[PDB]
């Protein structure tokens, strides 16, 4: 299977310098292109550069010619894009694809899954995790929902799964938002089958790997 | 370089209607134009290739086409796991630059939000601070007021909100509203109430509880 | 209009399969 896996998130200092990576898998490397594309919080994609995996040859956009850097380590079928003395305005997520040409069309058919790197001075915080207990006033007949809250956190992002999982439907992750602290906070919530309280097993599975928290929360039933 | 301008910026369409983006290229790119469908909190995927070419494993629902430099991309018959971000690229020279993006969104009938409310847990109110959450699950349209009342005295201030991205599946929402109190604040009252007004209710909801119960 | 095509292609370097 073709694969482009990225370098997991990061939060960096102003001035300073990152290393992306992307380590591709299942086709021969050298023979397609590999390019990079920003994209900021509330903004669309943005064509960064793109390098030829054969020849080393690379090519930029206008905005992204200074700071910027792709490279290789071809041994490895891996791309890097590395940034230069780093500005808040870099934070986004950043993927990189792979770029095809087969004698007609160019485009990037393949993509990796994205690197979130976050600009800032603030030192990470890692999240608390609390329960959403199901009870009486969580249920509706023969469903009830329970949850997780996942507060306190900078920065994004934050990854949540259910029995490590193995639970899927129904499953809702909000979105994160930021409160007055300037700290973000989220929560997951799953609809369940009523007549599983108290035999089914539900964890949430929460993974901050800037602040490298990890947590695994039991949510149990309350009375209500 | 080539701009591109695409058209319009969000969408709305009821399930099996047939929709169009549109794309305009600054200049002639030659039919070297490609879209991206992205869905949320995923990769962008290629779509379409070469202007009219369909990306493999993709819907045969979707179609290109070109007229000059104005290239369109067309759904036959919108299907409600279509919602998505869709990206129109130049592909001729580069910089391959992406069009400002078009988001799709899938009109439904109304439908009416079930309300769950949680209580703060021991764990959180052991560290100093308790937070209320209500939850509104599986409605359509995506607007809904949703407010807070302690012992019936109506909040202001101490409460956000957060509602998903439109489900693939169904084309509802969810909405969660946290409202945040001190330890202190919390246990010198005894009913949580979130009052939910919606389209698809008569009159508003409201989903409550007593503190020492709870 | 492949011709075109083809030349920005050449032109920048790009690898083909
Ligand atoms: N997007």
């Amino acid at each position: 299977q073709i694969q482009l896996v990225q370098s997991g998130p990061d939060l960096k200092k102003p001035g300073e310098t990152v290393k992306i990576s992307c380590r591709t898998s299942g086709y021969a490397f050298t023979n397609y292109g590999v390019n990079w594309v920003k994209q900021a919080p509330g903004k669309g994609l943005k064509w960064m550069g793109w390098i030829n995996t054969n020849t080393g040859q690379t090519t930029y956009a206008e905005e992204f010619r200074g700071r910027f850097a792709i490279s290789l380590e071809t041994s490895a079928s891996t791309a890097f894009l590395t940034i230069s003395n780093l500005k808040n305005e870099d934070s986004a997520t950043y993927f990189c694809a792979r770029l095809i040409y087969d004698g007609d069309y160019i485009s990037s058919d393949f993509w990796g899954q994205g690197t979130t790197l976050t600009v800032s001075s603030a030192s990470t915080k890692g999240p608390s995790v609390f329960p959403l207990a199901p009870s009486s006033k969580s249920t509706s007949g023969g469903t009830a929902a329970l949850g997780c809250l996942v507060k306190d956190y900078f920065p994004e992002p934050v990854t949540v799964s259910w029995n490590s999982g193995a639970l899927t439907s129904g499953v809702h992750t909000f979105p994160a938002v930021l409160q007055s602290s300037g700290l973000y906070s989220l929560s997951s919530v799953v609809t369940v089958p009523s007549s599983s309280l108290g035999t089914q097993t539900y964890i949430c599975n929460v993974n901050h790997k800037p602040s490298n928290t990890k947590v695994d929360k039991k949510v149990e039933p309350k009375s209500c | 370089d080539i701009q591109m301008t695409q058209s319009p910026d969000s969408l709305s369409a009821s399930v099996g209607e047939t929709v169009t983006i549109t794309c305009g290229a600054s200049e002639n790119i030659y039919g070297a134009l490609n879209w991206y469908q992205r869905k949320q909190g995923k990769s962008p995927q290629l779509l379409i290739y070469g202007a009219t070419n369909l990306a493999d494993g993709m819907s045969s629902r979707f179609s290109g086409s070109r007229s000059g430099r104005q290239y369109s991309l067309k759904i036959s018959s919108l299907h409600p796991d279509d919602v998505a971000t869709y990206y129109c690229q130049n592909a001729l020279s580069m910089p391959y630059t992406f069009g400002g993006g078009t988001n799709l969104e899938t009109k439904r009938t109304v439908a009416a939000p079930s309300v769950f409310i949680f209580p703060p847990s021991d764990e959180q109110l052991k560290s100093g601070t308790a937070s209320v959450v209500c939850l509104l699950n599986n409605f359509y349209p995506r607007e809904a007021k949703v407010q807070w009342k302690v012992d019936n005295a109506l909040q202001s201030g101490n409460s956000q909100e957060s509602v998903t991205e439109q489900d693939s599946k169904d084309s509802t929402y969810s909405l969660s509203s946290t409202l945040t109190l001190s330890k202190a604040d919390y246990e010198k009252h005894k009913v949580y109430a979130c009052e939910v007004t919606h389209q698809g209710l008569s009159s508003p909801v409201t989903k409550s509880f007593n503190r020492g119960e709870c | 209009e492949d011709n075109i095509r083809r030349l920005r292609a050449l032109a920048d370097g790009v690898q083909k399969v």
